C-alpha cells in the first residue's frame, strides 16, 4: 500500500523553481545533501550524550557516497538519526512553509539558489539534477 | 533579559549577564558569584556547586570535578593518565573517551566529562536565570587559550547538553581583556599581559589589541600551578604540625585532611586581606580539637617558590612574543590566587612598579568578558551605535572664524554624531608662526551673528606665504554634542584644541 | 454572482515561475499587453473583410492606455474581437495548456522571461508588476 500526499504550496513552488529556473550552480546538489546528513549525524550524537542507547542500532556516524552509473544513480547514506513515517510525510522533517516562503521572498529580491540551505529547505535542491 | 557568559574552570566557575553597559555577576544559592566546578553523585541526587564541594570529604569517590582536564581528550592521552592517578573516582576507557564511574542513585554509571561539565553549566544557567528572572539560552563559554579543536567542540556540546545556544567559545585571556575594557577602542596597538593564576593551573598570555581586534602573540604556563598547591603547602604545614603536636597521624585520614584543607582554603583567602589567619577545627582527628595558625609571612615562606615560579612562564611568554618588559602596556590579573599580595608584588615588581589591573575581581573578570561578548553576539547592539547616530545630531552647523569674519562649517547641521570632519586652512597672511581659530555654532554667514563656543591658538606653524602652511582643522563631536575642535600643522606635527561644552517677451514678437 | 473555474495546472505553474523569478526587464509587461491587444484588433479587421457587420458594434480599431495612479492600476482597452465567456474561462482563450508548458521547457534550457510572448502566453507577464 502506497499513500499519496500533496506538497505544501510553498515547497511545491520551490521545487518547480529548482527544476525550471536556469540555475547554473548544480554542484550545490551534493553540497546540500552531504550537509543535511551531517545535521542528522549530530542529532544522534547529541542525544547519545545523555541517552547512549541511541547508538545501540549502530555506533558509526558517517556519510557514504556510492555512484552506480549503469542505473544513473547516486546513493548518499546518512547514518544519522533518520526520519519516521510521520516526518517523511511532514516535509521530510522541516518547517517548510516559513523557511520556503522567506526563501522565495529572498529569490524575488535577487537571492541565489545557493542560499536555499540558509532557510532550512536545502534538500529540495536535490531536483536541480534529479529526475526522481 | 540579556545573553550571558559562563567562566567554566577546573575548580571554579562564574556567570554574568551583560546589560545597561555593565556586567552583572550573579550569585548562587548561598550568595557566591563564583562557585565550584563540582558535581556530587549521591544515592539520592546530584549536588552541584558549593553543595558538592562541601561534601567532597564524605563522598570523594562519587564526586567528580575538574572535568576539563579530561574533556576533549583521548583515554590514552598522557594528560588523562596523569590526572586519573589523582582522582577518587574511576576513569574508564570507553572507546578511548574517558568516562567517570561513580554511583548515582545506586548505579555505577560512567559519566562522560562533557556531561559532567554540562551539569555544571546547567547549574550556572539556573543561577543566572533565577537572578535575571528569565530563562537564558544565549551564551558564551570561555576556554583556555591552549584548547584545541576537539576541546572547543566538547565545550560547545556541554553547553548544548545543558540546553544552551552556544554563541561562541572564546579564550579566557580574551575575555579578561574585554572585561577590563581594552577592546573599547582608542586603546589599540597595545600589548596586554594576562597572568591567569587559578586553582589547578597557571597560564600566561600576551595579547595585542588593535581597536577591538585581537591577536594572541604568545602563551606559556604551568599546568599544575595554582591555588591548590598553595593549599597543599598550607596543608603540609598543618598536617605535619598536627601529627607532631598530638602524636596522631592525621595524614592517613582522607576526611580529616580534607577538613584541614578546607580550613586552609578559608584561612588563605582571609590571609590575603589580613596579615594573619587561623585554623579552628573541632574533633578533627581521633576526636582531637585542632587549634592553630598561619601568619602571612609564614604562608609566603611555605609557598615562596610557588610564587616565584609564576614569573618563569612570564619570561617564557615574553620570549615567545619577542617582547621586553617595556613593550607590555597593560598588566592584567585573572584568577583568585592573584589576590595573594605576594603575587601582586612579584608581578608588579617584575614590571618595574607598574600598576596591575585589579578593577574587576580576578575570578569574575573572565565571566565578565564572556557576558559582554555574549550580548554583542546575540544581536550586534551594545549601548551603541546606530541609536546614538540617529537620535543625536549637530542641531546647528559647527565651524570656525576665518579671515573676513566669516564662518566655515566643518560639521553640517543635522549631521549625525559622533563624527569627525576636517578641512584644510592656511595662515591668512604671509609668514605667520601660528593661527587663531574661533569656534562657532550657527547658521549665519558672519561670525558676528553666531554663537561663539570658544577659541584656541595653533602654534608651531613654519612661516610661509599666505596659502602655503597646511593646517588641518578638525571638528570632533561626540554623541552627547560635546565638541572638541583641534587643529594641526601637517608639516610639523604640532597641534592644539578647544573644548566646547554641551547645551543639552521678444520670442512672442515679430520684426 | 462570481463563478470559480480555477486554472489549468500547467499555466498555474508558469504564473508561479513568473511571479517568483528575479526578472529585471519588466518593460515586456506593456509590450505583451499591447501585442495581445493588437492581435485582437487584427482579428476583427479580418472578420470585417468577409462580414462587415462585425464593425457595427464600433468601427474604430485602437488601443487606449489609461494609468490610474489613484487606483494603482493600469487600464488597457482595445476595440477588437473580445472574448466569449468560454474563451475567458478556458485559460483566457489561448492554448495556454500547450504554450506554457513549451515555454517552461525553454526556461529549463535557459530561455528568458521576455520570450513568453513567443509561446502565445505573453499576458501572464502581467504578474511581473501586477498582484491581480
Ligand atoms: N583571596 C584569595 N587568596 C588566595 N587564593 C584565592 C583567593 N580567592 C580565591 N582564591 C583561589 O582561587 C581559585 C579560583 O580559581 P578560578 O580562576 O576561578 O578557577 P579556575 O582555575 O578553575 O579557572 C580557588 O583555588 C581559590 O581557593
Amino acid at each position: 500500500e502506497v499513500e499519496t500526499f500533496a506538497f505544501q504550496a510553498e515547497i511545491a513552488q520551490l521545487m518547480s523553481l529548482i527544476i525550471n529556473t536556469f540555475y547554473s550552480n548544480k554542484e550545490i546538489f551534493l553540497r546540500e545533501l552531504i550537509s543535511n546528513s551531517s545535521d542528522a549525524l549530530d542529532k544522534i550524537r547529541y542525544e547519545s550524550l545523555t541517552d547512549p542507547s541511541k547508538l545501540d542500532s549502530g555506533k558509526e556516524l558517517h556519510i557514504n557516497l556510492i555512484p552506480n552509473k549503469q542505473d544513473r544513480t547516486l546513493t548518499i547514506v546518512d547514518t544519522g538519526i533518520g526520519m519516521t513515517k510521520a516526518d517523511l510525510i511532514n516535509n521530510l522533517g522541516t518547517i517548510a512553509k516559513s523557511g520556503t516562503k522567506a526563501f522565495m521572498e529572498a529569490l524575488q529580491a535577487g537571492a541565489d539558489i545557493s542560499m536555499i540551505g540558509q532557510f532550512g529547505v536545502g534538500f529540495y535542491s536535490a531536483y536541480l539534477v534529479a529526475e526522481k | 533579559a540579556a545573553a550571558i557568559g559562563i567562566d567554566l574552570g577546573t575548580t571554579y566557575s562564574c556567570v554574568g549577564v551583560f546589560q545597561h553597559g555593565k556586567v552583572e555577576i550573579i550569585a548562587n544559592d548561598q550568595g557566591n558569584r563564583t562557585t565550584p566546578s563540582y558535581v556530587a553523585f549521591t544515592d539520592t541526587e546530584r549536588l552541584i556547586g558549593d553543595a558538592a564541594k562541601n561534601q567532597v570529604a564524605l563522598n570523594p569517590q562519587n564526586t567528580v570535578f575538574d572535568a576539563k582536564r579530561l574533556i576533549g581528550r583521548k583515554f590514552g592521552d598522557p594528560v588523562v593518565q596523569s590526572d586519573m592517578k589523582h582522582w577518587p573516582f574511576q576513569v574508564i576507557n570507553d572507546g578511548d573517551k574517558p568516562k567517570v564511574q561513580v554511583s548515582y542513585k545506586g548505579e555505577t554509571k560512567a559519566f562522560y566529562p562533557e556531561e559532567i561539565s554540562s551539569m555544571v553549566l546547567t547549574k550556572m544557567k539556573e543561577i543566572a536565570e533565577a537572578y535575571l528572572g528569565y530563562p537564558v539560552t544565549n551564551a558564551v563559554i570561555t576556554v583556555p587559550a591552549y584548547f584545541n579543536d576537539s576541546q572547543r567542540q566538547a565545550t560547545k556540546d556541554a553547553g548544548v547538553i545543558a540546553g544552551l545556544n552556544v554563541l561562541r567559545i572564546i579564550n579566557e585571556p580574551t575575555a579578561a581583556a574585554i572585561a577590563y575594557g581594552l577592546d573599547r577602542t582608542g586603546k589599540g596597538e597595545r600589548n596586554v599581559l594576562i597572568f591567569d593564576l587559578g586553582g589547578g593551573t597557571f597560564d600566561v598570555s600576551i595579547l595585542t589589541i588593535d581597536d577591538g581586534i585581537f591577536e594572541v602573540k604568545a602563551t606559556a604556563g604551568d599546568t599544575h600551578l595554582g591555588g591548590e598547591d598553595f593549599d597543599n603547602r598550607l596543608v603540609n604545614h598543618f598536617v605535619e604540625e598536627f601529627k607532631r603536636k598530638h602524636k596522631k597521624d592525621i595524614s592517613q585520614n582522607k576526611r580529616a585532611v580534607r577538613r584541614l584543607r578546607t580550613a586552609c582554603e578559608r584561612a588563605k583567602r582571609t590571609l590575603s586581606s589580613s596579615t594573619q589567619a587561623s585554623l579552628e577545627i573541632d574533633s578533627l582527628f581521633e576526636g582531637i580539637d585542632f587549634y592553630t595558625s598561619i601568619t602571612r609571612a609564614r604562608f609566603e615562606e611555605l609557598c615562596s617558590d610557588l610564587f616565584r615560579s609564576t614569573l618563569e612562564p612570564v619570561e617564557k611568554a615574553l620570549r615567545d612574543a619577542k617582547l621586553d618588559k617595556a613593550q607590555i602596556h597593560d598588566l592584567v590579573l585573572v584568577g583568585g590566587s592573584t589576590r595573594i599580595p605576594k603575587v601582586q608584588k612579584l608581578l608588579q615588581d617584575f614590571f618595574n612598579g607598574r600598576d596591575l589591573n585589579k578593577s574587576i575581581n580576578p575570578d569574575e573578570a573572565v565571566a565578565y568578558g564572556a557576558a559582554v561578548q555574549a550580548a554583542i553576539l546575540m544581536g550586534d547592539k551594545s549601548e551603541n551605535v546606530q541609536d546614538l547616530l540617529l537620535l543625536d545630531v549637530a542641531p546647528l552647523s559647527l565651524g570656525l572664524e576665518t579671515a573676513g569674519g566669516v564662518m566655515t562649517a566643518l560639521i553640517k547641521r543635522n549631521s549625525t554624531i559622533p563624527t569627525k570632519q576636517t578641512q584644510i586652512f592656511t595662515t591668512y597672511s604671509d609668514n605667520q608662526p601660528g593661527v587663531l581659530i574661533q569656534v562657532y555654532e550657527g547658521e549665519r554667514a558672519m561670525t558676528k551673528d553666531n554663537n561663539l563656543l570658544g577659541r584656541f591658538e595653533l602654534s608651531g606653524i613654519p612661516p610661509a606665504p599666505r596659502g602655503v602652511p597646511q593646517i588641518e582643522v578638525t571638528f570632533d563631536i561626540d554623541a552627547n554634542g560635546i565638541l572638541n575642535v583641534t587643529a594641526t600643522d601637517k608639516s610639523t606635527g604640532k597641534a592644539n584644541k578647544i573644548t566646547i561644552t554641551n547645551d543639552k517677451p521678444t520670442i512672442e514678437e515679430v520684426d
